[PDB]
């Protein structure tokens, strides 16, 4: 039985839970004290210590597009997150790359900053989710014909939208359905109705990272 | 930007690029939408070696009513992306009808492009045959006032009023006009039977620099004619005195036309003076603006009819033929519109979609296989298929056209259709003969101001605790609200089954919200029908409302006249 | 025929040239005047307008990593920089990262910048020099039995290493020598024995770069 060592509110967590969740493994779940970390956590990830962390037949994947990567071709025999193609999983590698980056930076702004960076960040926000939303032309969901691999990628960060439309004061939604509404469409599986905790919680206690520095 | 030859070109080098491109369209629509729940039903994934053979191999063909159930999951509350992808910022109807049942069409950013470069091209070309001033206007009878929020706080939309009112479309279509000459206010104004006496008023405000008339239909121009001709001492007597009729009520569009307003006697005198010296209209449309070059509009199908009053009305002008697309389908646009309407046909540009086309070439129907694009035979009547940015991939919209010619590599079509029409039992009804003498009976009580009914539909509200429907209804002309009630209170009372008569009497079901439509909506619909991207094949507009019907949905909400709920009851 | 949009002092120009290069591919290359970001290119990629950019069927394939990982599923009959196994592939993806974030930054501080940030730059890169060190243990290579996929991915900076000691005024091969000596040892291959241009105009970049920020 695989072991997860993960943060409940981060994202990246997150996309292992729903990658797991989504094939049909049973996993166990490891909460991780960044104060405390675990030893089993020390052990696995000497340098960055960072999450997510699966230890699998004994060797641990770490980084979450890693973690659920290792996931699609460990067991690719059921729902399978690339396209049967190079270019797709090309599209699915350009746009994975362009969510954790630029995207997580501008919502990192959004939920995590004051004064500039949070406007700024706004617009960045925003700016990205209608070319994340162009690019997606009008896909109902981003890797293949089901859940994606990027489908993996920004779900994770549906559960983090109410905290943008509060915090970033913005409406994601009637600037640009689509994309929230992609993520009701995603919320109806239980993989990600199970593995990415209230949305209340995620904007409260980014409100109380706020809250614990300036 | 919107300039004469370099997009001529480009639109030549398009029609000769016809397969390369509508390929292109093909492969941009997959890769834009690798992700369709139906197309993992239907084995895809992208690339592939034998893409084009592999998509109309193995992707089957689909009706309206196997299209209803899953834009209808995107529409309501669960605003899931499905059939295209992104839950689509607007959702279309479709004519004819799916089993008597609406259909849902996915409407896209992409379709607003489609419409910005048919305009682009078209107006291009038009104005290589009919040129235009740069610093004049065109009487532009069109309409999008409406706008609707569908069950789960998602837009539904028709193609008029998601193109009007759609953030690009004054940034759009700036160069490839001639300036609207009512304000926006006007043209949106939440009445539009008084809003576009207003339109008459606006377009004839300016019409020594009209360079044009236009209406999408010929009847559009034609009931704009009779109703252009519905107005005129009043039209000037509020010109006149200053002051609007006493048949305008709305504050925005009061406020508006009273900005406007000053009081001038003199110009009274002349129009009478011109007016009738004819033998009572022929060339009226030159009459009213003498200096426009044209009267554009869809000329054949089922504007067959309404040509000749339009021409009758438009006298020794041209009569200019209309390209061909919608919310559900681009396929034909005009670029010799020099040609008459009988004889007029249309090229299709190839990234508007992906078409292909079944040959009628048997008896009735034939058992054939589709075609490719420049694959159709001269000549020879077939049956159009989309696959575009609109929830379409491989669907049969039911309609016939043939292929008269060809420009250059790209065929020439030519509609002589009217109906896509094999029906089926439905479930908004209320047989259609009930709901068509429900609208007879309330009428009456408007036909005692000297008016008859000119169109009708409804709708099923389950958003409501309990549901209700809503009936719509267009008419000739303004009226107090005390009729307008006693008219919904008659619809219910010729809704002459018992099955009604167990559920509001009872209330199961609410009281019927009357929201009374102004006219030319219906218009619209029509307008938005014949021009849809297949063939003149369609015109027969759905009477009631299923959570599924969208076109007349967004023409649904805003521009209530008046909208009420049983006093009685 | 293959068509690389590359720039001489890209690092991440030369994964693509290395990846593709150690594959066997007959490709052309097109240095890039990014004051003059070409047609082609700013149809490749029109935001990020960023080499390298692989172009094939008429599909411009970006990202550095993202290209070379493109290397090894466009021709995947000879010779592979993966493993078979998921978990092996999970390591090399994890370390290929480890090379993207801390690594690059600080080489990019040694070079880049001076005083209070070039000190940190330097104890950063001898940081992440010396873990690479202990992760490379005894492997010929990294990312597998042979030559490898994060190989190629760090390989190309020891072009810049002679930048790295000039600047930093250091020598980091007595802090950890097997890591220089590895990549002198990577450099037989002839994909980066042909790929990479001279490390004097390389230090001589650096040195136009510093003489115009100071
Ligand atoms: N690229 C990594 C970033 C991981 C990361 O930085 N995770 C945070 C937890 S959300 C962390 O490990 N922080 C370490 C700390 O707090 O010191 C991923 O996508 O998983
Ligand atoms: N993370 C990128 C790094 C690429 C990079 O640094 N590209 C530079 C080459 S110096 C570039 O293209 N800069 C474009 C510009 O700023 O004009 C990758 O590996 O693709
Ligand atoms: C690109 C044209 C979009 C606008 C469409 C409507 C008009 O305003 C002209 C008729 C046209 C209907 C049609 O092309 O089917
Ligand atoms: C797209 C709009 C300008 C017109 C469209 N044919 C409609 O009536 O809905
Ligand atoms: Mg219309």
């Amino acid at each position: 039985l695989p072991i997860l060592l993960d943060y409940w509110p981060s994202m990246f967590g997150m996309r292992a839970r729903v990658a797991l969740r989504e094939k049909g493994v049973e996993f166990e779940y490891r909460e991780e004290d960044f104060s405390n970390k675990s030893p089993l956590l020390l052990q696995s990830n000497p340098i960055h210590k960072k999450i997510p962390v699966l230890v699998h037949n004994g060797k641990p994947v770490c980084e979450s597009l890693n973690v659920v990567q290792y996931v699609d071709e460990a067991w690719p025999e059921k729902n399978p997150f690339f396209p049967s193609d190079p270019y797709g999983r090309a599209q699915a590698r350009f746009w994975a790359d362009f969510v954790d980056k630029k995207f997580t930076d501008a919502q990192f702004k959004v939920w995590g900053k004051k004064g500039e960076e949070q406007e700024a960040g706004k617009k960045e926000f925003i700016e990205a989710v209608k070319i994340l939303e162009s690019e997606l032309g009008d896909k109902p969901y981003f890797g293949g014909d089901s859940f994606g691999y990027v489908d993996i990628s920004l779900i994770t960060f549906s559960s983090w939208f109410q905290a943008y439309e509060k915090f970033g004061n913005f409406s994601i939604e009637s600037e640009s359905p689509k994309l929230i509404a992609w993520a009701k469409r995603c919320m109806e599986k239980e993989s990600v109705s199970k593995s990415l905790p209230d949305s209340e919680k995620i904007v409260a206690y980014a409100a109380e990272y706020r809250k614990n520095n300036l | 930007t919107f300039d004469m030859n370099r997009v001529i070109d480009e639109f030549d080098e398009m029609t000769r690029n016809a397969h390369q491109v509508q390929k292109q369209t093909l492969k941009e629509i997959l890769l834009k939408n690798q992700s369709a729940i139906y197309l993992q039903n239907c084995g895809l994934n992208g690339n592939a070696t034998d893409p084009e053979e592999a998509f109309k191999s193995m992707v089957p063909l689909v009706t309206d009513v196997e299209l209803e159930p899953y834009i209808k999951r995107m529409v309501d509350g669960d605003t899931s992306p499905i059939l295209t992808g992104h839950p689509v910022p607007a959702i279309s109807l479709s004519s004819g009808t799916s089993q008597g049942r609406p259909k849902f069409i996915p409407f896209t950013d992409e379709l607003m492009e489609n419409t910005l470069q048919l305009f682009r091209t078209a107006f291009a070309f038009r104005n290589r045959d009919f040129p235009i001033d740069d610093n004049g206007k065109a009487l532009q009878f069109i309409f999008s006032s409406k706008q609707y929020i569908s069950t789960g706080g998602v837009p539904v939309g028709t193609a008029t009023t998601n193109v009007y009112r759609n953030p690009n479309f004054k940034a759009g279509m700036k160069s490839i006009t001639s300036p609207s000459c009512s304000p926006d206010e006007v043209i949106f104004s939440p009445d539009v039977h008084q809003a576009l006496y207003c339109h008459l008023l606006s377009g004839i405000l300016f019409r020594d620099q009209v360079q044009y008339v236009f209406a999408v239909f010929a009847h559009g121009l034609v009931h704009a004619f009779r109703t252009f001709e519905q107005v005129w001492e009043e039209i000037v007597t509020d010109i006149k005195d200053g002051v609007l009729s006493n048949r305008i009520t709305v504050p925005s569009v009061r406020t508006a036309m009273s900005k406007l307003l000053t009081p001038n006697p003199e110009l009274a005198e002349t129009i009478r003076t011109k007016c009738m010296s004819l033998s009572n209209w022929y060339g009226l449309i030159p009459a009213l603006f003498p200096n426009a070059k044209y009267v554009y509009g869809i000329m054949t199908g089922s504007m067959e009819p309404y040509v000749p009053k339009l021409r009758h009305y438009a006298g020794d002008l041209p009569l200019v033929s209309h390209d061909y697309g919608s919310s559900e389908g681009w396929i034909a646009a005009n670029v010799t519109p020099r040609l008459s309407p009988e004889e007029a046909t249309f090229a299709v540009i190839p990234n508007l979609g992906y078409f292909e086309f079944l040959p009628v070439s048997e008896t009735g129907e034939g058992e054939e296989k589709p075609v490719g694009l420049t694959q159709v035979k001269i000549g020879e009547e077939y049956e159009v298929v989309i696959t575009n940015y609109a929830g379409l991939y491989r669907y049969r919209l039911g309609d016939v056209v043939k292929v008269i010619g060809f420009y250059n590599n790209t065929p020439q079509l030519k509609f002589i259709c009217r109906r896509n029409l094999i029906l089926s039992i439905n479930i908004d009804k209320n047989t259609e003969r009930d709901l068509q003498l429900s609208v007879e009976s309330a009428a009456k009580r408007l036909s005692e101001e000297k008016i008859e009914v000119i169109d009708f539909s409804s709708y099923i509200d389950v958003s409501t605790d309990p549901g209700h429907y809503a009936i719509f209804w267009e008419i000739s002309g303004e009226t107090n609200e005390d009729v307008l009630q006693d008219c919904c209170n008659c619809l219910d009372r010729a809704f002459i089954d018992a099955g009604y008569v167990s559920s509001r009497k009872c209330k199961t079901i609410g009281a019927l919200e009357l929201r009374v439509v102004a006219k030319g909506t219906f218009r619209k619909i029509q307008e938005h029908f014949l021009g849809l991207g297949s063939s003149a094949g369609q015109f027969k507009m759905p009477r009631c409302v299923k959570p599924s019907n969208a076109k007349v949905l967004q023409i649904l909400c805003e521009n209530v006249v008046s909208s009420y709920f049983s006093t009685a009851f």
